[PDB]
Parts: C-alpha cells; sequence; structure tokens
C-alpha cells in the first residue's frame, strides 16, 4: 500500500498520505478530519484487511492524523503510487505540485498561496494551509501532495471538482512530521 | 441531513456518500448541501449511500 491508496474507517473512505516511520515503528499520515473519531483502519471496503489504529489526530486548527500499522505482512511502500519519495520540503508560491487520491487519481497544478485560513463552518477552522489550483473530490482527503521526490502536503479540502477545475487546500507535511517525530522513507 | 448552514465556501473531502433526487451520488454531506443551494432548493435527498 502506498500514498494515494484508499483507506477505510468505520465511517467512510479517505486516502493514505505518506508512509512514515520512527525507529522501527511504521505509521501512515492522513487527514486529521479522517482520523477524528476513527479507531481502526482497513485496506478494503469489505474491512477484511486491517492496516492499523489511529495514534494521533489534529483537527480542526491543523489537519493531520497518524495511524500506527498493526498489519505485519502488508507492504508499506515509501512511494506515492509508483513515485519514490525521498524527502520532505516546504511549499513555495509557484511550485509545481502533484496530488494523488483514491477517487480522482493523479492531478497536477501549482501552489498559489501560503498560510491560508479555511473555514469549514461550525467552528471547524484550519490555519496555515497551502492553497493550490489542483482539483480534488470526496475520497481524496488525506492523499499526498508531492513535487518530484519531495513530500509537500496532505489533502484537506476545497471547492470545485476535477471536471470544471477547482481550488484545493493542503496541510503542510513538515508540520506533521515534526509533531510526531517521524520521517518519510 | 439539513442544509441550513449552507452554502459553505469549502468542504473536506472524506467519502460518505448520499444519493440525490437527480440520481447523482454526492460524495459527502457538504458536497450535497452545496449542490442543493446551487440548485436554488430544487435538489433533494433520495437516500443515504450511493445511488
Amino acid at each position: 500500500i502506498s500514498g494515494g491508496d484508499a483507506i477505510y474507517s468505520s465511517t467512510g473512505r479517505c486516502s493514505l498520505g505518506f508512509n512514515v516511520r520512527s525507529g522501527s515503528t511504521y505509521y501512515f499520515l492522513t487527514a486529521g478530519h479522517c482520523t477524528d473519531g476513527a479507531t481502526t483502519w482497513w485496506a478494503n471496503s469489505a474491512r477484511t484487511t486491517v492496516l492499523g489504529t489511529t495514534s494521533g489526530s489534529s483537527f480542526p486548527n491543523n489537519d493531520y492524523g497518524i495511524v500506527r500499522y498493526t498489519n505485519t505482512t502488508i507492504p508499506k511502500d515509501g512511494t506515492v503510487g509508483g513515485q519514490d519519495i525521498t524527502s520532505a520540503a516546504n511549499a513555495t508560491v509557484g511550485m509545481a505540485v502533484t496530488r494523488r487520491g483514491s477517487t480522482t487519481g493523479t492531478h497536477s497544478g501549482s501552489v498559489t498561496a501560503l498560510n491560508a485560513t479555511v473555514n469549514y463552518g461550525g467552528g471547524d477552522v484550519v490555519y496555515g494551509m497551502i492553497r493550490t489550483n489542483v482539483c480534488a473530490e470526496p475520497g481524496d482527503s488525506g492523499g499526498p501532495l508531492y513535487s518530484g521526490t519531495r513530500a509537500i502536503g496532505l489533502t484537506s479540502g476545497g471547492s470545485g471538482n476535477c471536471s470544471s477545475g477547482g481550488t484545493t487546500f493542503f496541510q503542510p507535511v513538515t508540520e506533521a512530521l515534526s509533531a510526531y517525530g517521524v520521517s518519510v522513507y | 441531513v439539513d442544509c441550513s448552514e449552507y452554502p459553505k465556501p469549502a468542504c473536506t473531502h472524506e467519502y460518505r456518500p448520499l444519493c440525490g433526487s437527480d440520481n447523482k451520488t454526492y460524495g459527502n454531506k457538504c458536497n450535497f448541501c452545496n449542490a442543493v443551494v446551487e440548485s436554488n432548493g430544487t435538489l433533494t435527498l433520495s437516500h443515504f449511500g450511493k445511488c
């Protein structure tokens, strides 16, 4: 399983962000709004292949979460689909980026703004977001935003769709890596 | 599902589908409610889950 692949909780489906680790402990990052209120995660809709259990969740304000792998046999590739990821970096205005999600697959675009505030309503406000002109749709939450072999962010939300075009906001991955003391590989 | 607090300028992208009266599966409640608004209140909920 790798970045962009589907992940299922008891409530719905999101996408895996990046596979990360600390020492010899493996986890995966995804969106905080996906980990919020979720305990167990499965690799399939049938819920027959377990992945692991939620170890941390930060949403709203931020939008990241981390899941500790409990499945010992499933391959945990340090890639996004076929793409190798070797490091993480900070987004910059004008940066060419690519997102992969379990619903829409792979789409590209550019970073159009930094430190954006997104109000999802009902007091669910997230800050410090990366704004882009990349589209995304339901099911793509938590998927990776990368640039070549560099990990950049996690899909949070936005407007529009892939047919008409849209605006998607991402949580900077550097912040999540620091919070949990993990790193990509 | 009530769409009173809509529209909303943005939605999170988790997948928990709803089936609209237009036979389109809406990916989540925020997505569905924004469409209802855009439809000037003509779109309604058929049932929960995919169409």
